């Protein structure tokens, strides 16, 4: 319903820097917020961060504080992801999804994203 | 003319949530251009309006509730929600039309050992109607055994303190919530 | 971080299974917000439960979750023959984060 379109994969052997852009232009309200997850090959997910593009307020998991910089512009309302100081163990898939705000109101709520993640991107298998 | 918002937002010490000091704003002009994308405004839930067009909506009155709650208790400061912050402590109307603003205040409220000057109404057997408080405390809550005194185990003391600590979360950190409520106040 | 959850599942159709996600008393148990996801092999996941028990619209009847005070749990009844996937959890995690615990396959 929101039509997330994500970037292409990269073969960045370590020491490089990766940007992954999450283009979504469907039902883009002021309550839209795009989280970010990792998926390593063979094991489970790891939630990375979250952006609210109408404000720019940024969450992180503490395993990715100072490693990831989630940039997003307000007019296009789409999010980027700068993972830096890579490792060969960081070969994974990096989805972006859509955290669902639970309420009808105006923009800029940092807290309402506790429903889940309904729609997702398509995965950029960054190596 | 100008509003005293920075006397409300940039104040020294806020109210507690059980005794939320309502502050009335009128006979004034309300500039909201410094108030929507100012840096520490994590929460800006507006309900009856839109905050871009808040600068051209003249209202006859502005209320400004203000208190200090947890991070994960801003979910009750919203119409139609149930907890023990909207139910027992501070009820927001279903016909709400103002804005709910909040920001982290770990430096100003929580201290290194623990700061216990903030209290909330855990026990009350009547739900609060919108836009009023109970400030008075008495140990007699209707569990059972109506005997009165300084004791417990059936009837408990109502007010209890938040346990605020800096290395204890950001959803458990003091969020200095300021709730606005809404033709002499223009923009 | 890393709510432990067993990655063991029997692919025998016609029975009922149950997967219990544990966690500390600020991840699951501190909240009633445990959600569940299933994932295709090498595709994106999709949402099943959001609060404890609920479901969004495009979700079958058997997809039900539950809590136990500290150990959240999803169950499957009438295990359809080709529905096995990678079941993953989440929770509001006392700091606005989510925490996904492993998988099951």
């Amino acid at each position: 319903q929101v039509q997330l379109v994500q970037s292409g994969a990269e073969v960045k052997k370590p020491g490089s820097s990766v940007k992954v852009s999450c283009k979504a232009s469907g039902d883009i309200y002021s309550t839209y917020a795009s989280s970010w997850v990792r998926q390593a090959p063979g094991q489970g997910l790891e939630w990375m961060g979250r952006i609210i593009p109408v404000s720019g307020t940024v969450n992180y998991a503490d395993n990715f504080q100072g490693r990831v910089t989630i940039t997003a512009d307000k007019s296009t309302s789409t999010a980027y992801m700068e993972l830096r100081s890579l490792t060969s163990e960081d070969t994974a898939v990096y989805y972006c999804a859509r955290d669902v705000a639970r309420g009808g109101y105006s923009g800029t709520d940092f807290f309402d994203y506790y429903y889940g993640m309904d729609v997702w991107g398509q995965g950029t298998t960054v190596t | 003319n100008l509003c005293p918002f920075d006397e409300v937002f940039n104040a020294t010490r806020f109210a507690s949530v059980y005794a939320w000091n309502r502050k009335r704003i009128s006979n004034c002009v309300a500039d909201y251009s410094v108030l929507y994308n100012l840096a520490p405004f994590f929460t800006f839930k507006c309900y009856g309006v839109s905050p871009t067009k808040l600068n051209d909506l003249c209202f006859t009155n502005v209320y400004a509730d203000s208190f200090v709650i947890r991070g994960d208790e801003v979910r009750q400061i919203a119409p139609g929600q149930t907890g023990n912050i909207a139910d027992y402590n501070y009820k927001l109307p279903d016909d709400f039309t103002g804005c709910v603003i909040a920001w982290n205040s770990n430096k100003l409220d929580s201290k290194v050992s623990g700061n216990y000057n903030y209290l909330y109404r855990l026990f009350r057997k009547s739900n609060l109607k919108p836009f009023e408080r109970d400030i008075s405390t008495e140990i007699y809550q209707a569990g059972n055994k109506p005997c009165n005194g300084v004791a417990g185990f059936n009837c408990y003391f109502p007010l209890r303190s938040y346990s605020f600590r800096p290395t204890y979360g950001v959803g458990h950190q003091p969020y200095r919530v300021v709730v606005l409520s809404f033709a002499t106040v223009c923009g | 971080s890393a709510l432990t959850q067993p990655a063991s599942v029997s692919g025998s159709p016609g029975q009922s299974i149950t997967i219990s996600c544990t966690g500390t008393s600020s991840d699951v148990g501190g909240y009633n917000y445990v959600s569940w996801y299933q994932q295709h092999p090498d595709k994106a996941p999709k949402l099943l439960i959001y609060d404890v028990n609920n479901r969004p619209s495009g979700v079958s009847t058997r997809f039900s979750g539950s809590k136990s005070g500290n150990t959240a749990s999803l169950t499957i009844s009438r295990l359809q023959t080709d529905d096995e996937a990678d079941y993953s959890c989440s929770s509001y995690t006392s700091s606005n984060t989510w925490v996904f615990g492993g998988g099951t396959k």
